[PDB]
Order: structure tokens, then sequence, then C-alpha cells
RNA sequence: CGACCAGGGCUACACACGUGCUACAAUGGCGCAUACAAAGAGAAGCGACCUCGCGAGAGCAAGCGGACCUCAUAAAGUGCGUCGUAGUCCGGAUUGGAGUCUGCAACUCGACUCCAUGAAGUCGGAAUCGCUAGUAAUCGUGGAUCAGAAUGCCACGGUGA
RNA sequence: UCCUCCUAAAGAGUAACGGAGGAGCACGAAGGUUGGCUAAUCCUGGUCGGACAUCAGGAGGUUAGUGCAAUGGCAUAAGCC
């Protein structure tokens, strides 16, 4: 699982990208073997919002969040991606 | 490797070289003309090849005949 | 046999009317020549040191005698006594036939060969060179051999100086720069 | 089989028998045996002493391994000690003619350590 | 010498390429038939090409001519 | 923060990802001989033939605003010969030397030719994609953009599961 | 319990919960004889080979070596084949 940072109009700053390397990679560990993770930053004068897209072996599983600072809306990614981690984990186990 | 007939020079080369040769060994040639080539009567001065911020000295020496004036002087800088 | 009487009816004229020796026995005559061929890979392959002790038993012209390692050092894994070289000491005939075969069909077939060193002198006037390659002498035929490896050969001459050696093998003609 | 030092491949045919050589290959390889009068077919255990004494002082002629080994490494150091462009590379092992540095770059790099 | 523990040792006829017919005594097969020796091996005169081949002036004055 | 010019940069490179081309060979490589396309482009343009050059190409120079002339030899195929399973006569990267052409001008940074050099690679883990028939897979050809610069794009046929 | 040195006061001996170290074996050759030979450590030259493995030469003269601690001894060798 490696991760790829990418910013549209959010300058990446080095303490913004330690931050959510953690973030992505404690819930890697937490959920499901995952292969890549593309994150997208995005600033629209107001918003500021936050793609992600999880390849893991059943396929691609994305999410969106937008917050007040950035790193709230990175937050809400992360939360929303474990919940479709965790639909997606046993929905390949389903014994 | 390349320009099967005559090298290249700028006439504001050649006629700034046979204008201050004959006139001494003096001030450093300030040139923009990077792609002109060396010939051996261009031995022995001290020419300032333009590089895009500078204008970078470099005495020319025997060996540098066949080259230009630009494969002496680098552009970008790396660390 | 042919360039030790070379040595009896040209280069003691030659000597002798370079440097004006009072007798003729100030001349520099060569006393032996000795090759080494130090293994080292023999604590890696114990049998290994067989190969080795076949190929100067057909470059020089005797079986060579294995030597055994003086110091028990641990920088290179060996103790008091384990066999880790190969000299062999030619004398008399044996060093004027090899060193007919060594300097005109021994020499040139070393590949790429520059004028040889000059500098290598003890300061007492005994030569010593290495030669990298087995191929270079006849005997070793390439082709059922295995690696390649080399050895360095010692001419231990009866010279007071360097200077006299360097005389001396250029009497023979020893190829230098 | 001990042509301009070295020359040992047997049961090959000759024209690719010569190219073991550090400074021929297909096309000077077939220049000496049609200037030495072999034909290119036969194999080194087939030429006779009488031919291969004729084939070492015909590629004693184009330059072989120890000269031009030497004389390459006279270019290349020749380019490093004036400090042009291109020696500039050779002094840092990077692309010379001007490839792509930015993705690949690896032949001449070299593997790849982090 | 000792006996019965030295290989064979041989005077054997050792020839060239150019034409050095001579025999030295070895521990080879049935006879040598060299190419080179110390006739014909260029030690003595083929050795200063090296030294005789560099310059740029003098490849640059093959293209003015004037 | 408009306008003009020269030089540079857009081609930088510890690295990461995507899309492709060439391979790792014997259903093949190389050498000789030889069969069969469709589609298209062309006037400061396409450029026969003939001489010179190993060759990229050069000189002269017809013809053609074109079912006529030129680009323009299609290639895989086929017959013969060799290579005998090896980093090999595979692979063609990198680098050195020498050139050609275009354009004021090929240094940063073009394409190609010749000689030499001969890297990784012996079919690719986890993961992943396209494709139901003239398709997939391979083989070549043309066009646009363009002074020059396709391994991309857009087209066309061959063999053909 | 035993061995070695110092304390131990120039014969021997000599104490302390004084100062420092070792043994509870090994070897049929590591014993006997005969024959022979001489180290350590530096410098120079020498293919991989380095600061050092092997070779040759020089300085040096036991600064080594002894099956195992330390003392005494050892070249006529008690040291190594």
């Amino acid at each position: 699982m490696q991760l790829n940072i990418t910013g549209n109009n959010v300058e990446i700053t080095e303490a913004l990208r330690e931050f959510v390397t953690a973030k992505f990679a404690k819930l890697e560990q937490y959920f499901d073997r995952i292969n890549q993770v593309y994150v997208v930053l995005k600033v629209e004068k107001v918003t500021h919002t936050s793609d992600a897209t999880l390849h893991v072996d059943g396929g691609e599983l994305h999410a969106s969040a937008e917050g007040q600072d950035m790193y709230a809306a990175i937050d809400g990614l992360i939360d929303k991606l474990a919940r479709q981690l965790t639909k997606h984990k046993d929905k390949l186990k389903q014994h | 490797r390349s320009l099967k007939k005559g090298p290249f020079i700028d006439l504001h080369l050649l006629k700034k070289v046979e204008k201050a040769v004959e006139s001494g060994d003096k001030k450093p040639l300030r040139t923009w003309s990077r792609r002109s080539t060396i010939f051996p009567n261009m031995i022995g001065l001290t020419i300032a090849v333009h590089n895009g911020r500078q204008h970078v000295p470099v005495f020319v020496t025997d060996e540098m005949v066949g080259h230009k004036l630009g494969e002496f002087a680098p552009t970008r800088t790396y660390r | 046999a042919k360039l030790h009487d070379y040595y009896k009816d040209e280069v003691v004229k030659k000597l002798m009317t370079e440097f004006n020796y009072n007798s003729v026995m100030q001349v520099p005559r060569v006393e032996k020549i000795t090759l080494n061929m130090g293994v080292g890979e023999a604590i890696a392959d114990k049998k290994l040191l067989d190969n080795a002790a076949a190929d100067l038993a057909a470059i020089s012209g005797q079986k060579p005698l294995i030597t055994k390692a003086r110091k028990s050092v641990a920088g290179f894994k060996i103790r008091q006594g384990y066999p880790i070289g190969c000299k062999v000491t030619l004398r008399g005939e044996r060093m004027w036939e090899f060193f007919e075969r060594l300097i005109t069909i021994a020499v040139p077939r070393i590949r790429d060969f520059r004028g040889l060193s000059a500098k290598s002198f003890d300061g007492r006037g005994n030569y010593s060179m290495g030669v990298r390659e087995q191929i270079i002498f006849p005997e070793i035929d390439y082709d059922k051999v295995d690696r390649v490896r080399g050895l360095d050969i010692t001419i231990t001459t009866t010279a007071k100086s360097d200077e006299e050696g360097r005389a001396l093998l250029a009497a023979f003609d020893f190829p230098f720069r | 089989a001990r042509i301009a030092g070295i020359n040992i491949p047997d049961h090959k045919h000759a024209v690719i028998a010569l190219t073991s050589i550090y400074g021929v290959g297909k096309t000077r390889s077939k220049a000496i045996l049609a200037a030495a009068g072999i034909a290119e077919d036969v194999k080194i255990s087939e030429l006779s002493e009488g031919q291969i004494d004729t084939l070492r002082d015909e590629v004693a002629k184009f330059v072989v391994e120890g000269d031009l080994r030497r004389e390459i490494s006279m270019s290349i150091k020749r380019l490093m000690d004036l400090g042009c462009y291109r020696g500039l590379r050779h002094r840092r092992g990077l692309p010379v003619r001007g490839q792509r540095t930015k993705t690949n770059a690896r032949t001449r790099k070299g593997p790849r350590k982090p | 010498m000792k006996k019965d523990i030295h290989p064979k040792y041989e005077e054997i006829t050792a020839s060239c390429s150019c034409g050095n017919v001579m025999k030295i005594r070895s521990t080879v097969g049935h006879d040598l038939n060299l190419d080179v020796c110390s006739k014909c091996h260029p030690f003595f005169t083929g050795k200063q090409r090296d030294v005789a081949t560099g310059g740029r002036v003098d490849r640059f004055n093959k293209r003015f001519n004037i």
C-alpha cells in the first residue's frame, strides 16, 4: 500500500503529508490488505475537500469529504473509507 | 556531428575576435552566441559565454577547438 | 643453456666494459628464479590447491612445494601451518631454460603487452614481477583449465644494487620501457 | 586459435568466430575474410596455420583489443578533463546524448538503490 | 634431482609464424607451433602509436581549407 | 501583469505512478532468391531514370495539380543454406569515432547512416486489462501536424484463431 | 587442597578476610635417539592481495617460541622439521 498525494490549489506541506500518511497507514493496518491509495486535495474558495481512491483486491472504492480546514476533511474521508472497507471486507468473507 | 561544410560563427563573434586579437589580449569578451564553434585563432582568450543568467568566463584551450561555445557553459544547476 | 652460454661470453664483456670491473667475479650473475603462486582460496576449497600445484608443475618443470601459513591471523581465517600457497625454486639449468622460455615465448604471449615495468627492483638488484594469466604459457592449453589465476616471478641475482640488475637484464634484452 | 591476442573459439564458423575480438563485428569480420581470401562458413579447426598467420596480420590493420580500450579511455578521460557538457555527464553517470532523465535513464544509472 | 615425482621434460622444437625455429625444453605435447615470440612481437617498434595520436586543431584544419 | 529582442528553460532527476515500443528466442536469428494488397498524399510540392557514395544521401533531371507521374521495394509468407539451446549468430540499451539532411542556427536539445561497443532480460510475485469473428493475436502501408522531428494519434489492407 | 610471583628484611623459612594470576589435565607422540635447521617485528619489490595470508631481499638478533598460569632457564638449544 503506497500511498500518492496530490493537490489542486492546496500546497501540500511536509507536515501535511506526514499526518495524512500516518492516518492512512493506521486505517490500512486496521481493516484490509490494501494495494494502493490515491489522495486528492481540492480547495474551491470555501470548501476544503478531499478525495481518496483505494485499490483493493475486490476493486476500487472511493470516498469524498468536505471540511473547514483540510485536516477535518481528511479525517472525515478516512472514517468514510474505514466504513467502506468494513463493508467490502466481510462482503467478501460472507461465510 | 552536423553542418557538412564550414564551421559556424556569427559576424559579431568573428569580427569581434579579429578585432580583439590584433588589439592585444584584453578584457573577457561577453558573448551571447553559444551556438558558434571555436576557431584556433581564439586560443588564449577569456570569453564569457552567456548561460542564461551569467556570463561565465572560460579560458580557451587548444583541445576545445572542434566544439562550440555553449558546450563549455552549463545552464541548469543541479544540487 | 643457450642464454647461459650467451651469459658466458657476451654479458661478461658488456658488464666489464660498462662497469670497468677489476675481477671477473664482480659481475652480477643471476642465482635463482622462484615462482610463487599464493592461493588464498585454499581455506574455501582444500583441493583447489592441487589445481594450483599442477599449474606450477607445468609452468616450471618440477613439482612445487606447498607453502604453509606462518602466522595465524584471523583477518583471513587461517591458522598456523595451513597450506595457503605454493612456491617452486628453480636454479642451475632449469632457470636458464625457463628464462629462455619466459623472455622468448612466454612474456610476448602476455596479451596487450606494453613495455614492461622497470621500477620493480628491491634496491639490491633482484627483479620481481607478476603475471595475471596462466594462458601466456603454451603448457596451459586453456581448454582443460577451470579458473584464471596468476602467479609471480622473482629473479634473484647476485647484483650489488638495482642498476646492475638493470644492465644485466638489459644485456639479456629483457623487455622494459 | 590465437589472433590479435586471444581468438579462442572453435566449432564456430569463421566470420562469427572472429567477433570475440574487441574491435570487430560482423561487417569488419567479413572484411577480414574477404580481404584475406577465406570463405565465410569454415571453422577455426578447419583453417590451416598457413591461413591463420595470414589472418593475424590481416586483423593487425584494424585497431583491436588493447589499443582500442586505452584509446576509448583516452577519449572519455579527455572529455572529462576538458569538463564540457558531455564529459560533465561522464563524470556523473547520466545519459550523454540527451536522453530522458525524468523517468528511465537506467542503463547509464544502474540498478535502483532506493 | 629426485625421480618419479617430477613431470616429463623434453626438448621440443617451438616454431613461430615469422620463422624462428627454436628448440627449447619444456613439458608440452608432440611439438609446438607458435605465432609470436621474442621476434615479430611489437615490443621493439610497434609501441609508439599511442603517443602520436591526439590533437584537435590538426583535425579542425581538414574543414577550413581557406 | 502591456510591447520588442538575445540567451536559457519547457528536455532538469535520490524517487513514485500511468500508457506504449522492443525483447527474453528455434512457431526463431541471419544470408540469397521470390509471390500477393487496400487506402492515401503531392506545386516555394511529390520527385523517376542515369552517375557518385558501404550507407543515410549528393549531382543532373524527366514526369505529375494527378485511375497516367512520383512517394513506392509491402511485410509476415514461400524455397534453399546455416545456426543446435548458449546470455548464444538472442536481445540493441548505453558509449566512442566518422558522416548525411533540414534549417540563420542540431551545445544545452533533432532525425538518420556507417564502424565499433554489447547492458538488463532466460516469459515476469501480490494485483490487473482487452477481446465473441474477419474479432483477438501478429505483419507491413499511408495520412494529418510539419523546414526537420512518431514507439503516439487517425486510417488501410495481409495472415488469421 | 595444590602451582607461580611479590610482600620476604641479598642462605632457607616466614603472617594477615595482604597484592596478582592458575590446576584437578594432556600426549603412544607432544616420549627415546639420530640427522638437520633458527626466530619476533619493521622496510623494499611483487597478480588478485589489503595495514597485515604467500615469494624474494635487507635491517635486526630472540624484543620469539615452549600443549596450558607465572617465575627460573634454553642456541651445545629445553625452540621447529
